[PDB]
């Protein structure tokens, strides 16, 4: 129509259509989920496969962003990698200037700021990936989720990608504050597997990560035995 | 100019690991402004380094190495920098900053053990570097490498290593005038990781008859 060809146009409805078009790119990717548990944060993504070959353990979507915090991207993983790179760089810069761990809140606001900032330039494609940020610091667990638009909010549970609706409905049933790590693992795996549309995709791979007192308040993949137990429980529940 | 500067940092590759010792003093010209400046740090999983020379510059090198090691760790692809790569990065940075006539004024002793291959090396304030079984910086390069060369052994025990390293460090304490009696020994080993000794001071001996009475007489001395 002419009002949907650049990011700095501004439609007669009041809307910026290019950011909605990036959101539509995020909505049609693999599901991502983050849960703020009683004593820590657990992240879990639905890394769907397309070929029998992709060596299990390939294009990771849950990236560390600093020793105390991690991040999970949905949508164009190519753009998620740059959001993650910028988050890394900003946490490092905060350390170097002020000399203490960048608080998760500030880091989330800065990543959201950058994602939005790339929405202002006429010569930049907007980011096509929204990310869940699950840091952990002296304020405890803090789960943030950043939309392509730039809007970031602190959550108790987040879910983006295809699984938005189903994931949010399943999380609402959950007693987030009472449940602890090693319990978030089962809940995340179960809901991911439930969300997965075998009629739409095939042979997905499940990732997870978590920051809590067990991990001495650092981000690191789940001990694989816990993942195997949780996947078994999820399969049993799905039966 | 160097303002707050430290002193010798000796180094001794011992069986099953590596040991490094360095006093806790930071001097300001002739004064000892500071006596509790931990001058040994652990870098990454496989490394450990001490520094001599300007203490501001050393604190900056720690920021460089911390960013390096954190960026290395966040990959989680299953490979990391051993002592060799870290020491090579240190040599490159020190030489590069010499090329700018804006040197880091430090002398670095970096060592560690990875995959069962134990490395120990040094870097100068102008990029001069070498890897050896036992290294030292400053006066530890005059008054300690003689005794280290004399007594180092291929399979030195941990206790023999500590006792040699204290022999060296005490010999310095006798005759450096820049050294404080406080000091630390740092142990790095495979599968144990870096372990830094709590600060302590070494007993010293002065009661020789020649010292008590220079010359000899009932009145004079």
């Amino acid at each position: 129509t002419g009002y949907d060809l650049s990011v700095t146009t501004f439609s007669p409805d009041g809307r910026v259509f290019q950011i909605e078009y990036a959101a539509k790119a995020v909505d049609n990717s693999g599901t991502a989920v983050g849960i703020k548990c009683k004593d820590g944060i657990v992240l879990g993504v639905e890394k769907l496969i397309q070929s029998k070959m992709m060596l299990p353990g390939s294009n990771r979507r849950i990236h560390s962003v600093h020793r105390h915090s991690g991040m999970a991207v949905a949508g164009l993983a190519a753009d998620g990698r740059q959001i993650v790179a910028r988050a890394k760089s900003e946490a490092t810069n905060y350390e170097s200037v002020y000399g203490e761990a960048v608080p998760v809140k500030e880091l989330a606001d800065r990543v959201a700021s950058y994602v939005h900032l790339c929405t202002l330039y006429w010569w930049l494609r907007p980011f096509g990936c929204g990310v869940i940020l699950g840091g952990y610091d002296r304020d405890g667990p803090q789960l943030y989720m950043v939309e392509p638009s730039g809007i970031s909010y602190r959550y108790f549970g987040a879910a983006i990608g295809k699984g938005k609706q189903a994931a949010k409905t399943e999380i609402e049933k959950l007693k987030l504050s009472e449940m602890t790590c090693r319990e978030g693992i089962i809940e995340v795996a179960k809901i991911i597997y439930k969300v997965h549309d075998e009629a739409k995709d095939k042979a997905f791979e499940l990732e997870m990560s978590w920051i809590c007192d067990e991990s001495k308040r650092e981000h690191q993949k789940v001990p694989d035995n816990l993942l195997q137990e949780a996947k078994a429980a999820a399969t049993a529940a799905l039966e | 100019y160097p303002y707050v500067t430290g002193t010798s940092v000796i180094g001794i590759k011992y069986k099953d690991g590596i040991l490094i010792a360095a006093d806790m003093g930071g001097s300001y010209g002739s004064t000892l402004r500071y006596k509790s400046v931990e001058r040994l740090k652990g870098i990454g999983k496989h490394s450990l380094l001490g520094a001599s020379g300007e203490i501001s510059d050393f604190q900056e090198l720690l920021r460089y190495l911390d960013d390096l090691i954190l960026y290395d760790n966040m990959w989680d692809d299953g490979n990391s920098f051993g002592p060799k790569e870290v020491h090579n990065y240190l040599t490159r940075v020190m030489y590069n900053r010499r090329n700018k006539f804006n040197p880091l004024w430090n002398s670095l002793v970096l060592g560690g053990v990875k995959n069962g291959q134990k490395y120990l090396g040094t870097v100068n304030m102008i990029g001069v570097h070498y890897q050896d079984n036992h290294v030292a910086t400053g006066f530890g390069n005059h008054l300690a490498v003689p005794i280290l060369r004399d007594e180092w052994k291929e399979d030195l025990s941990f206790e023999d290593g500590v006792r040699l390293l204290e022999k060296c460090m005490r010999v310095l304490l006798y005759r450096d005038r820049s050294a404080v009696n406080k000091l630390q020994i740092a142990k790095i080993t495979e599968e144990g990781g870096v372990t830094i000794s709590p600060p302590y001071s070494l007993k010293t001996y002065w009661e020789f008859a020649a010292f008590k009475n220079p010359t000899a007489g009932a009145e004079g001395s």
